């Protein structure tokens, strides 16, 4: 099938330039125009511009004329976006999308690349188990930078009763928590464990929830 | 120069009701033949998804509960019957000249009022021995979204070092959840005996409170 694979999250310092990629597969690359969109947390979709990979023609929303440069490489079936003169206002999720011949509809989208433009240093999380009919257990992931972290329980086995809350930034560090609810018969008779990944610091930590 | 005005910005509907979302344009988007209006659905942490193309064509793989209509200057997206999974933001879109997205409509589900299930956690031993102390309070699966959390130590309100975080509306049951964390130093924590988080919510007249005594274990 058609697929659009965007590059992973990026943290850059202010003033820098960054180049995101959008790797297409499952179709003839040069036949379709590719668009880019900006979306800031909890806000609408802002069109950036497009690249026609067949002739490398481009057009931009005025807002990004100075800011964004779109390119494509026919060999690698990859569209690129270069953002320049970065500031914190450019921190956002960036999406690529393919425009279809069928009514100019955008039927296929990349998963999104999250950009953080920050001066703060990369820092791994400290993971703390929260131990105390159903039982709710917890996992505190404190003092990391940048986003994202990935939390799971029993490697996804307990996905059902889980709430992983959005990270909150304080003093240039993020903190979040995750709750899991299970039957009081299952715990502590069987082991529950939160798994936390912080790719930016190459961190994979497991903490078993043990009664006090 | 075609301006898209989408309305309403917010819509709350009961399970089974009809939702209707409108998008109008300053000029006709249908003068050359087909109507260049598309509709998208976006859920938190996901890219937008195409629902309807060219005003009224249902995209492959999307359910018949969704339908589009209109022509020229006025367009609607109808969802009927509305399901719990439809909690999302919906966008209209036009290209032709300057590609433009509507401002979006956030669809929220209505449901029965529900008190939070409140659970409170003392700092883990691992944290205390690194010199810190976070007291965590979960307030889970409640409705409606508005809720007040208060922290008390030895029977009196504290406000410093409190961080709150809220989830989006649940896909399955349409409830909301919240965490509140009170952070102090290890030394500060060990100077007090009683810790309390209390929720003021629309369901009860009295607040829901959970507490613990540091010196239990
Ligand atoms: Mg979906
Ligand atoms: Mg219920
Ligand atoms: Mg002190």
């Amino acid at each position: 099938e058609v697929k659009l694979q965007q590059s992973g999250p990026e943290l850059v310092k202010p003033g820098a330039s960054v180049k995101m990629s959008c790797k297409a597969s499952g179709y003839t690359f040069t036949s379709y125009v590719m668009h880019w969109v900006k979306q800031k947390p909890g806000q609408g979709l802002e069109w950036i511009g497009y690249i026609n990979p067949y002739n490398d023609d481009t057009n931009y929303n005025e807002k990004f004329k100075g800011k964004a440069t779109l390119t494509s490489d026919k060999s690698s079936s990859t569209a690129y976006m270069e953002l320049s003169s970065l500031t914190s206002e450019d921190s956002a999720v960036y999406y690529c999308a393919r425009e279809d011949y069928y009514g100019s509809r955008w039927g296929y989208w990349g998963q999104g690349t999250t950009l953080t433009v920050s001066s703060a240093k990369t820092t791994p999380p400290s993971v703390y188990p929260l131990a105390p009919s159903m039982v709710t257990l917890g996992c505190l992931v404190k003092g990391y930078f940048p986003e994202p972290v990935t939390v799971t329980w029993n490697s996804g086995s307990l996905s059902s009763g889980v709430h992983t809350f959005p990270a909150v930034l304080q003093s240039d560090l993020y903190t979040l928590s995750s709750s899991v609810t299970v039957p009081s018969s299952t715990w502590p008779s069987e082991t529950v464990t939160c798994n936390v990944a912080h790719p930016a610091s190459s961190t994979k930590v497991d903490k078993k929830i043990v009664p006090r | 120069d075609i301006v898209l005005t989408q309305s309403p910005a917010s819509l709350a509907v009961s399970l089974g009701q009809r939702a209707t979302i409108s998008c109008r344009a300053s000029k006709s988007v249908s003068t050359s033949g087909y109507s260049y209006m598309h509709w998208y659905q976006q859920k938190p942490g996901q890219p937008p998804k195409l629902l309807i193309y060219l005003a009224s064509n249902l995209e492959s793989g999307v359910p018949a509960r969704f339908s589009g209509s209109g022509s020229g200057t006025d367009f609607t997206l109808n969802i009927h019957p509305v399901e719990e999974e439809d909690a999302a933001t919906y966008y209209c879109q036009h290209s032709r000249e300057l590609l433009t997205f509507g401002a979006g409509t956030k669809l929220e589900l209505k449901r029965a009022d529900a008190a939070p299930t409140v659970s409170i956690f003392p700092p883990s031993s691992e944290q205390l021995t690194s010199g810190g102390a976070s007291v965590v309070c979960f307030l889970n699966n409640f409705y409606p979204k508005d809720i007040n959390v208060k922290w008390k130590i030895d029977g009196s309100e504290r406000q410093n070092g409190v961080l709150n975080s809220w989830t989006d509306q649940d896909s399955k049951d349409s409830t909301y959840s919240m965490s509140s964390t009170l952070t102090l130093t290890k030394d500060e924590y060990e100077r007090h005996n009683s810790y309390t988080c209390e929720a003021t919510h629309k369901t009860s007249t009295s607040p829901i409170v959970k507490s613990f005594n540091r010196n239990e274990c």
